């Protein structure tokens, strides 16, 4: 089965390096483009790196462009990321995420489980911090954007993910309408220019969690705030 | 006996074939030529579409 | 103009570019031979000494990379299918020596050394094999000679006027194959005598095909 | 005087129009994407460019005797007519050397075959190098030797009555290459008898086919020898010689009856190697 | 005695059919369609050129999507192009090179192709390992390979060489049911709209049409005079056409089993290697081995265009199912889209 496993993560001193693995097994680790992902305890996601399949294009968020370095072993299945002079800033969980870029594919369909370092642009808008919920009924989240997501070729990059208590996020949405693989149909996107809305028919236990609208028209990726559901 | 069995069979084909019912050739070129003439305006390529139109400018 | 995942998907295409750019530089240095011959010629036995549908042979002689395809398996229409193999290096046809004499099953009036000469015009002036040197091995050389001392040439070639040496016999045959050859400036055939106990028959191979392919070389870079 | 117009403008429309054929014949037809093809199309541009740039801007030079374009266009003369010049003899040493490899790695030379990026660096190390030869000679010569003795109204070289340079510039630019190219036509020929040689004792018309065909290439590598040979040595021997005695010692019209056979030989080139070709010649009756 | 007595029944029986289509025979498809008007002169451009297949092009099939498309060479790959953007989606490397048809399936999950190989190869293309990989390898064929056509993502139906054509259940790797009745090598298939019929062409110079659930013949189609390469359905279902090596393309009637007008030229005379229809139908579009791509008026018979822009033989084409572009294959290696334009 597709696992991504990180490793490396711990407590450093303000002003060190550390060097966080990710070994991926269980399919073609070369053909897929990565992404470091991390999340402040008790905050939203924050996309860190990308490096492409083929490790010919690399980018990173401003906030860490110059200290992180991103970089693949592909005989090896190894994703890695080269962390120096690093700051209380830096104290989050760190995600490994697949993206695969072709015609009709999903991106960022797996993440990884995530490793915790701990250190002694398009806005994105969720409004609605957290929504009571009850189960079987209809629920709808909004979703905004400062620009138009709305490319001239006709996608719309606007991307949902769910992130239930204790588990790594997972996809629901890909470019603002369709459906990701082995995801209920009960879910689905909607939107149009600047205003995007997820909607949620015969809400279940499961389906409670933290959900983060992010937008890859463009880099940086950017993440809402995020709105939780809760019974 | 292997040319016996297949004449048979050869034979038993074409009865089910020449019992078929058909139209009259007109008939047939009628129809033809209507749906040919209902679905004129949506065919690109009979008809080219504006370049605003054509995924392949 | 493009975006995020655009650029992403045009690189993507451009790695799937160079693959096929090495895909192409290593089918590029084997040498790809189509197998042809009759039934009982010693077709199967010359695969033995080079070491349901198509069978595809490979081995190695001297940095050379050979793939051999054999069509035997193959009974529905030879020219349905034929064009396929345009742009092979070369052909290699099989014929048994010892056959001159014997009649071929199937028909029971024709003699099998003319069956061979009928598949060897068809294919040597095919349109598609212009080009292609044929490469001929006449098998059962040791049972070619042994047949002669009892049964002389004559039966296969009523119009033979030469000896029953095992040298003029053989020599004659070579003659026949290479007389139906209709292109001779365009394309050349490479003749040996092969026997189960012979085991330069690659380097014959390997020989012809390097003429080949200096031959076409030269025709790319504008000398021939 | 009308006469040498004449023959002036002639050779400007062989070669524009001659050296076209072959860029157009290129851009017609997908399939010519070897490597020879492109080094046929690199030594096609380099004297198309030859016969529609510098010889009709030194047209005035030999009508009028004096140059009336200026110092400042003259600077721009001597660098294209040296870069293209020198870039043809590049190109005919690289279309050899890719013949050598046809015949002596003639298993890599088929997989190898076809791969234009292979080609493309190839053809810019030849113009960067034929730069380099005598570009930056050209333009420094006057910054750092002090001033210009070139008078008012004359267009060349400053290094024109220099010795050890020309000698020294000439070996990398035609010494050489003449030994490269008699090298490599030399062992294409030796391989090709020598290959023929065993053809014969292993084994009619085919074998009468196959000698006649030798020959035809043995009379092809000479020529190709001989014409790069003829065009370019006089001048290159003049240049030497001229040198030590200042002119005093060659006549006037001798140098500029040796300088035009270089250009001559930009005319030749489409006759040549191109023409000659297998597949350029499939594209040239597709256009005609 | 009795064989022939049989055999002569049977020929009293073929005069009975051929009685029976000249007794409907009132018209011809000329006479009806003489009084509208012709389309004119087609011109189309080529908008797109697929380069990066290393050997002669011999099969392509558009997705349902009308945006991708998979082509077969004989470098032993399978790419999958998006036709807008040219770029490559996806590069299946082939275990034999020598294909000869391919298939994308209209899930848009599964491509499929085999040659010479005697195998039909069906691949997954949406893989949570992100690589294409074969999902089954459908072998009982006697032949090679020359068409396949997905029915559904478990259903699909191949036409060899060995004379028969078979509809296979992808799932259990086994063919359901046997089509025989050909006496040459079967080149080519279509699909009805409905995906209840087939029919299909052969080196008998025939074309037979197939009830996929039942398994048997329903009508044989004759008139070719050489080997039928390619087939195609009419748009509505009721009509085919064929191209077949004696550079005649013929138009047969299902519901009247009879040919209603024939497509050929004095200046061609070299044989024909795939046929399509525009999406109204009202263009017959033929690929010839003379390097071009011939666009017909089917209903008035005239040669409405020419798609010249290819060295060597058309091999194979096919229109997009929204009608807005045709693709042409060729043996010179590429592949080019074309489209008018106003
Ligand atoms: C004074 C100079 C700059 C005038 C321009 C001359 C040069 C730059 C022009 C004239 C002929 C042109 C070439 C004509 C044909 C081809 C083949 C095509 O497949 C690639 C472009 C290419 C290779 C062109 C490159 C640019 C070119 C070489
Ligand atoms: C690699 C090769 C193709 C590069 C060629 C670059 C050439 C075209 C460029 C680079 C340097 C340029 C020269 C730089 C200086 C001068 C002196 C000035 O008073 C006249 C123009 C002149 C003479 C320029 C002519 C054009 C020039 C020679
Ligand atoms: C007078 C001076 C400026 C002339 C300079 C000519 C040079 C710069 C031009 C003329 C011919 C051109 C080449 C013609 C053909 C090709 C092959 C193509 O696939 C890549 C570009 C390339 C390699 C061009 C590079 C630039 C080029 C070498
Ligand atoms: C200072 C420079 C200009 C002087 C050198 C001139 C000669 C020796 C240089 C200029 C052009 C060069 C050639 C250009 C391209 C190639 C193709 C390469 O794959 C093999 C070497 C080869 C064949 C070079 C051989 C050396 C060469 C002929
Ligand atoms: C197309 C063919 C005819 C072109 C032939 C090119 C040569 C042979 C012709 C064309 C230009 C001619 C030169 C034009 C100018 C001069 C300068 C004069 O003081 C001596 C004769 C001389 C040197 C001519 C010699 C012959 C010449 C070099
Ligand atoms: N060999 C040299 N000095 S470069 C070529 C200069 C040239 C000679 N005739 C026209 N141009």
């Amino acid at each position: 089965d597709v696992q991504l496993v990180e490793s490396g993560g711990g407590l450093v001193q303000p002003g060190g390096s550390r060097k966080l693995s990710c070994s991926a097994s269980g399919f073609a680790f070369s053909s897929f483009g990565m992404h470091w992902v991390r999340q402040a305890p008790e905050k939203g996601l924050e996309w860190v790196a990308y490096i492409s399949s083929g490790s010919g294009t690399i980018y990173y968020a401003d906030t860490v462009k110059g200290r992180f370095t991103i970089s693949r072993d592909d005989p090896k299945n190894t994703l890695f990321l080269q962390m120096t002079s690093l700051r209380s800033e830096d104290t989050a969980m760190y995600y490994c995420v697949r993206s695969i870029y072709y015609y009709g594919s999903s991106p960022f369909d797996f993440w990884g489980q995530g490793t915790t370092l701990t250190v002694s642009d398009i806005v994105m808008t969720q409004a609605t911090s957290s929504v009571p919920v009850t189960p079987g009924e209809s629920v709808s989240i909004s979703c905004r954007s400062s620009k138009s997501l709305l490319h001239s070729n006709g996608n719309t990059y606007l991307y949902w993910f769910l992130q239930r208590p204790g588990q790594s996020p997972q996809l629901l949405i890909y470019r603002m309408s369709n459906l990701a693989s082995g995801v209920p149909d009960r879910f689905s996107g909607s939107g149009s220019g600047t205003a995007f809305t997820l909607t949620i028919s015969r809400l279940e236990a499961e389906d409670v969690g933290v959900y983060y609208c992010m937008q890859h028209l463009e880099y940086p990726l950017t993440f809402g705030a995020g709105t939780k559901l809760e019974l | 006996t292997a040319s016996i069995a297949q004449a048979r069979k050869l034979v038993e084909q074409l009865k089910m074939e020449a019992n078929i019912d058909r139209i009259k050739v007109s008939k047939a070129a009628a129809d033809l030529m209507a749906y040919c003439e209902a679905h004129a305006k949506e065919d690109p390529l009979l008809t080219p579409v504006p370049a605003s139109e054509n995924p392949f400018r | 103009t493009l975006s995020a995942e655009d650029k992403a998907a045009v690189e993507r295409s451009k790695m799937i570019d160079r693959n096929l750019r090495e895909d192409g530089e290593k089918a590029a240095r084997e040498v790809k031979l189509l197998l042809l011959g009759a039934g009982e010629s010693g077709k199967n036995t010359i695969v033995k000494q080079m070491k349901t549908g198509i069978v595809e042979t490979h081995f190695t002689f001297k940095d050379l990379h050979f793939k051999m395809f054999d069509v035997g398996a193959q009974r529905s229409e030879r020219k349905k299918w034929i064009h396929c193999f345009e742009g092979v290096t070369a052909i290699i046809f099989c014929v048994a020596l010892s056959d001159y004499d014997l009649v071929l099953a199937e028909d029971e009036e024709m003699n099998r050394m003319h069956a061979s000469m009928k598949l060897f015009d068809s294919i040597c002036n095919n349109k598609w094999f212009t080009d292609t040197s044929i490469i001929l091995f006449l098998n059962k050389k040791d049972l070619f000679e042994e047949k002669i001392k009892k049964s002389p040439l004559t039966i296969c070639y009523p119009e033979y006027a030469g000896s029953n040496t095992y040298e003029e016999a053989a020599a004659y045959i070579q003659c026949q194959f290479e007389d139906l050859n209709k292109r001779k400036d365009t394309k050349e055939i490479y003749t040996h005598f092969t026997c189960s106990t012979d085991t330069k028959n690659v380097q014959f191979v390997f020989d012809a095909v390097t003429d080949v392919i200096i031959k076409n070389n030269l025709k790319d870079c504008g000398l021939f | 005087t009308a006469v040498l117009a004449a023959l002036m403008a002639l050779l400007i429309v062989a070669t524009v129009l001659g050296n076209a054929l072959v860029m157009l014949a290129f851009v017609a037809d997908s399939s010519l994407r070897t490597q020879n093809n492109f080094f046929l199309l690199n030594l096609a541009i380099s004297d198309f460019l030859v016969g529609a740039f510098c010889i009709p801007l030194y047209v005035p030079y030999v009508l009028t005797g004096r140059w009336t374009f200026g110092r400042g266009l003259c600077k721009l003369w001597l660098v294209v007519d040296y870069l293209l010049c020198t870039s043809s003899a590049f190109n005919i040493v690289l279309i050899s050397y890719d013949r050598f490899l046809s015949v002596t790695r003639a298993v890599s030379y088929r997989a190898q075959q076809g791969d234009t990026r292979r080609a493309v660096r190839k053809m810019l190390l030849v113009w960067v190098l034929a730069f380099l030869l005598y570009g930056p000679a050209i333009l420094s010569w006057e910054y750092l030797s002090g001033g210009s003795s070139i008078p008012e109204g004359h267009c060349y070289a400053e290094f024109f009555y220099n010795w050890y340079f020309l000698i020294t510039a000439s070996t990398l630019e035609f010494f050489t290459p003449f030994l490269s190219v008699t090298f490599f036509n030399l062992s294409i020929y030796l391989n090709i008898q020598r290959r023929t040689r065993l053809r014969l004792d292993g084994a009619s018309f085919t074998q009468r086919f196959r000698l006649s065909r030798d020959r035809k290439v043995a009379k092809s590598l000479a020529v190709i020898v001989s014409i790069f040979g003829l065009c370019w040595a006089p001048y290159t021997l003049l240049m030497i010689i001229r040198a030590a005695c200042h002119g005093h010692c060659v006549p006037d019209y001798w140098y500029e009856t040796s300088f035009w056979l270089l250009w001559a030989n930009s005319a030749v080139n489409p006759v040549l190697y191109p023409l000659c070709h297998h597949s350029f010649r499939r594209a040239f009756t597709k256009l005609l | 005695s009795e064989l022939d007595q049989l055999r002569q029944e049977a020929e009293q029986l073929k005069n009975q059919i051929r009685d029976a289509r000249k007794a409907c025979a009132d018209a011809t498809l000329s006479q009806i369609t003489n009084n509208i008007d012709p389309v004119g002169r087609i011109q189309m451009r080529t908008r797109r050129t697929l380069r990066g297949h290393l050997a002669k092009i011999y099969a392509m099939h558009w997705g349902t999507d009308s945006r991708l498309l998979v082509s077969a060479s004989q470098d032993g790959k399978l790419i999958i192009w998006d036709s807008y953007t040219t770029n490559k989606v996806h590069a299946i490397p082939l275990r034999s090179s020598w294909v000869m048809t391919c298939a994308y399936a209209p899930s848009g999950n599964y491509v499929a192709c085999g040659g010479l190989d005697n195998i039909c190869s069906i691949y997954n293309l949406k893989t949570r390992e992100g690589n294409v990989r074969v999902s089954r390898e459908l072998a009982g064929h006697t032949g090679y390979l020359s068409c396949c056509r997905f029915l559904d993502d478990n259903q699909i139906v191949t036409s060899s060489g060995d004379t028969t054509c078979a509809l296979w259940d992808i799932e259990t790797g086994q063919q359901t049911t046997t089509f025989t009745g050909h006496t040459g090598d079967v080149m080519s298939l279509s699909l009805a709209p409905d995906t209840r019929l087939f029919v299909s062409g052969a080196c008998d110079a025939s074309a037979k049409l197939w009830d996929v659930r039942e398994g048997m013949c329903r009508q044989t189609f004759t008139g070719h005079e050489s080997d039928i390469n390619a087939i195609c359905f009419f748009p509505n279902g009721n009509a085919f056409a064929t191209g077949s090596d004696d550079a005649t393309c013929r138009l047969f009637d299902l519901r009247a089993d009879q040919e209603l007008m024939t497509y050929s030229h004095d200046n061609i005379i070299c044989g024909i290697t795939s046929v399509s229809f525009s999406k109204s139908g009202r263009l017959l579009l033929a690929g010839y081995d003379d390097f071009n791509c011939n666009v017909w008026d089917a209903l008035k018979a005239d040669r409405a265009g020419v798609l010249a822009g290819h060295d060597n033989r058309v091999s194979c084409l096919g229109v997009t199912d929204d009608g807005m572009a045709v693709a042409t294959g060729s043996w010179d290696s590429f592949l080019k889209i074309w489209n008018g334009s106003s």
